[PDB]
RNA sequence: GCGAAGAACCUUACCAGGUCUUGACAUCCUUUGACCACUCUGGAGACAGAGCUUUCCCGGGACAAAGUGACAGGUGGU
RNA sequence: UUAGUUGGGCACUCUAAAGUGACUGCCGGUGCAAGCCGGAGGAAGGUGGGGAUGACGUCAAAUCAUCAUGCCCCUUAUGACCUGGGCUACACACGUGCUACAAUGGAUGGUACAAAGGGUCGCGAAGCCGCGAGGUGGAGCCAAUCCCAUAAAACCAUUCUCAGUUCGGAUUGUAGGCUGCAACUCGCCUACAUGAAGCCGGAAUCGCUAGUAAUCGUGGAUCAGCAUGCCACGGUGAAUACGU
């Protein structure tokens, strides 16, 4: 597996086993305060049925602490998928294998911001 | 209490901070000598602590006796015959911050449109 | 065991250039460390372009400097006198 | 030199006070612990503003004395 | 956008009592991109109206959806060469929207210390049929009842 | 009083401080880009000629 | 928040005071040759006065000093 | 091994050269057709997002102060050299920004995740002296190696409990650090002290249709030194579009 959003990306391998999803040589609740943000992981193993099946093992650089939460769940969503190809009737429906294409912005000379712009006054 | 009125429901060290002298970090080591941790309350001070604080606070300076000093500097600057004291008493700041525009902490208010 | 360093501005002069020695590496030695890539350094310079003012209209120029190593693995005589004796193309930089 | 490690007079302001009214051309030169009781002349851009170094206006750069705009009110 | 309409996204389903009902009246809570400091909120609001009021946190917090959504708005038509009020029927857009709105607008009148019970008070305000966010509700068909 | 200042800008002065740097074609005091030597109007006009070896246009 | 992608000095075009005239800065010529750099005094320095002094290269050659002008020199105007 | 450190391997990432991929291509309705409404598939669907590229011409629009030039004027001065000074002056009015008016916060300690750039006469580590800004020291580097360089918002515990305050920070006194021949007029920063207006802003007015606005940090150019500005880079991430 391989699952990109934003700057962050995770490199994914998946091995059958009790279910303890590891990030980067750290437990993931340690790795990730907010378990109520963690549980969109389990969305590439909850739409299949196969959420303590697999002990999932990762890799993380770059982007922000949400920014890897969409990668994850996408750098599994391929390879769950590629476990079995019944899963993709599913996984390539509930927008899993999808990547995100929103990224930021260049800055335009003359603008603040990427599309912000100085205030206007007339006379 | 000790002084002036200082606040009875506050902290120690917030609360002697009500000093024209004792501040935050002169107050958190001067709290500090007198040995009364940091959090006791300021309305249940112990007496064995509250004559305890008067020697510290003898040393450094205070309200009425060093304020004099602040306006005893800031009065020779002016008979020196100093640049810096033509801007204390004309109400224009001392350093170089431009009066141009957008200078009004030293004079007064912004004036009547004129 | 020597190591050249190749530094030019298009991509395509150099990496035909380095399309060269790592021919003639071969022939010099099986042993060959193939051209290889490295990140490439861009600059960027924001000149303003009335004469006067009109401060919002400005125009941005590029300078970029693509890079690649080539390596010896287990070389041989023929490395040290087969190396020196080849003129690149006039941008292709060269430091062994 | 607001540094501690210093204290500078211009090159001659000092030599001149140090044999001898005095008329130091440019400014910048804070009157030392050395030169009270001798009146120096710094000049404002016009004209020699005339300030006579006391002892309590020692350490100051020499220039403060003498202002260098003219407002007389608005 | 002077062609044709837009349909809108609003959907994220959240990831406790899973709905867009709390995935929305918790994207208007936040400011300047600070969704973790409302989403903590929005869920110990749950925590004080699920102990308090004793019934569902969902149920208690859609309690107060009957008691918020707006029936007419009026609206400012252009007759005789200005601007005056001929009340309308408002959709489906300006219910939720509106209803969602009067809320986090009204939550400066729960009168709490803490964002955490004043969004945990309020809607159970409201969900007994009291409070200002429903009186608003009641408020704004007044004005729309003079039409 | 201008092409007696270029003399300025070239003698070496009595004080490092007073050194500054203009442009080395026409003697344009400010916004000379150190790498070139060159000021603004300048720089830009020989990029476009192409004398400037490496820099191009830069759409991104 | 405009030229100015850096106004202590310099930049600076402006003011006061103090100083130079083929000129601080180019091309035409002649008499000298490679000219400078350095220390002492005065001055605010700009500049004056003393000394060792710059040992060119191959008639020619680069660079310089000193002697009157053609000229320069203008961020002066449209 | 304390550490990707070591052997060893280019598997994954990633760097960068040559290629594939999306075109209303397919299916349904509709249209005569152009096209329009929807569905599959696909990373991506209707010019996917964004740059560069600006026709014929308009304003006698801006610039003789970047360079060049027609004509005029000064040419022992409207040219040239220095030192000081002004360019920063203040009774006021207007434009663009910065910081706040507090509990979605402050204070204290712990602690986690970037992208893009710069470095040779330059970046300058470790240790040592310091509350301190800094000083001494010189490791590694002509750099995917070493340095600039610990990113902050976030998060987890205690304290504060709706006060012009445990918010705010102007203003001023004293005491200090840096560069520079020199920080008075006139630079930047640090400690202690001092502690002012402000309690969400009248009629009116501005920007933005999605990684957008808002908000928190970082780098470069100019640069002995000095930026809340300019040019770039990322982190958190919304609201509504019935209609002309
Ligand atoms: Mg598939
Ligand atoms: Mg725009
Ligand atoms: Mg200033
Ligand atoms: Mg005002
Ligand atoms: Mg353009
Ligand atoms: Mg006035
Ligand atoms: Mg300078
Ligand atoms: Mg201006
Ligand atoms: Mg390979
Ligand atoms: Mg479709
Ligand atoms: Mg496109
Ligand atoms: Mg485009
Ligand atoms: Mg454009
Ligand atoms: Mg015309
Ligand atoms: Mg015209
Ligand atoms: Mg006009
Ligand atoms: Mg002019
Ligand atoms: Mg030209
Ligand atoms: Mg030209
Ligand atoms: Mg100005
Ligand atoms: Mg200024
Ligand atoms: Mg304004
Ligand atoms: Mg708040
Ligand atoms: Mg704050
Ligand atoms: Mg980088
Ligand atoms: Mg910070
Ligand atoms: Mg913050
Ligand atoms: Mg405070
Ligand atoms: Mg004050
Ligand atoms: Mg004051
Ligand atoms: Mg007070
Ligand atoms: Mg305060
Ligand atoms: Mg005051
Ligand atoms: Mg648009
Ligand atoms: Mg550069
Ligand atoms: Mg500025
Ligand atoms: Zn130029």
């Amino acid at each position: 597996g391989t699952g990109r959003r934003k700057s962050s990306v995770a490199r994914v391998r998946l091995v059958p086993g009790d279910g303890k999803i590891v990030i980067n040589n750290r437990d993931w609740e340690d790795y990730i305060p907010f378990a109520a943000l963690r549980e969109v992981i389990k969305q590439p193993l909850v739409a299949t049925e196969t959420l303590g099946n697999y002990d999932v093992l990762v890799n993380v650089h770059g982007g922000g602490y949400t920014g890897q939460a969409g990668a994850i769940r996408h750098g599994v969503a391929r390879a769950l998928l590629q476990v079995a190809p019944e899963y993709r009737p599913a996984l390539k429906s509930a927008g899993l294998l999808t990547r995100d294409p929103r990224m930021k912005e260049r800055k335009k000379y003359g603008l603040k911001g990427a599309r912000r712009a100085p205030q206007f006054s007339k006379r | 209490i000790a002084g002036v009125d200082v606040p009875r429901e506050k902290r120690i060290v917030i609360s002697l901070t009500y000093i024209y002298g004792i501040g935050k970090q002169t107050a958190k080591e001067v709290l500090a000598e007198a040995g009364v941790s940091e959090d006791t309350r300021t309305r249940d001070l112990t007496e064995e602590e509250l004559g305890k604080i008067r020697e510290i606070l003898d040393r450094i300076k205070v309200e009425g006796d060093l304020r004099r000093e602040v306006n005893l500097n800031i009065k020779r600057l002016i008979e020196i015959g100093s640049y810096r004291g033509m801007r204390h008493r004309r109400g224009l700041p001392v350093r170089g911050q431009n009066t141009k525009n957008n200078a009004r902490t030293r004079k007064g208010p912004s004036k009547t449109v004129a | 065991k020597i190591r050249i360093r190749l530094k030019a501005y298009d991509h395509r002069i150099l990496d035909q250039s380095a399309e060269k020695i790592v021919e003639t590496a071969k022939r010099s030695g099986a042993s060959v460390s193939g051209p290889i890539p490295l990140p490439t350094e861009k600059s960027i310079y924001t000149v303003l372009r009335a004469v006067h003012k009109y401060k919002d209209s400005r125009e941005q120029f590029e300078m970029r400097t693509h890079k690649r190593l080539i390596d010896i693995v287990n070389p041989t005589p023929q490395t040290v006198d087969s190396l020196m004796r080849l003129d690149l193309p006039s941008g292709v930089d060269i430091e062994i | 030199r607001s540094l501690k490690k210093g204290p500078f007079v211009d090159d001659h302001l000092m030599k001149k006070v140090e044999a001898a009214v005095i008329k130091t051309w440019s400014r910048r030169s804070t009157i030392f612990p050395t030169f009270v009781g001798q009146t120096i002349a710094v000049y404002d851009g016009r004209k020699h503003v005339p300030v006579y170094v006391q002892e309590d206006m020692v350490g100051h750069k020499l220039g403060e004395f003498a202002p260098t705009r003219t407002y007389r009110g608005h | 956008p002077r062609k044709g309409p837009v349909a809108k996204r609003d959907v994220l389903p959240d990831p406790i009592y899973n709905s867009k009902l709390v995935t929305r009246l918790i994207n208007k809570m936040m400011v300047d991109g600070k969704r973790g400091k409302s989403q903590a909120i929005l869920y110990s609001a749950f925590d004080i109206i699920a102990q308090e009021t004793g019934k569902d946190p969902m149920e208690v917090f859609e309690q107060a959806m009957k008691n918020i959504m707006p029936l007419l708005e009026v609206k400012a038509r252009r007759v005789g060469g200005a601007n005056y009020q001929v009340p309308i029927e408002v959709r489906a857009d300006r219910r939720s929207t509106l209803g969602l709105r009067w809320l986090v607008n009204y939550a400066r009148l729960r009168g709490e210390k803490t964002m955490e019970v004043r969004v945990a008070r309020e809607i159970m305000d409201a969900a007994n049929n009291t409070g200002a966010s429903v009186k608003k509700r009641e408020d704004t068909h007044k004005m729309a009842d003079a039409n | 009083a201008k092409k007696s200042m270029i003399a300025k800008q070239k003698r070496t002065p009595k004080y490092a401080v007073q050194a500054y740097t203009r442009c080395e074609r026409c003697g344009r005091p400010h916004s000379v880009i150190r790498k070139f030597k060159l000021c603004r109007i300048c720089f830009r006009e020989l990029a476009y000629k192409g004398q400037i070896p490496g820099v191009k246009k830069a759409s991104w």
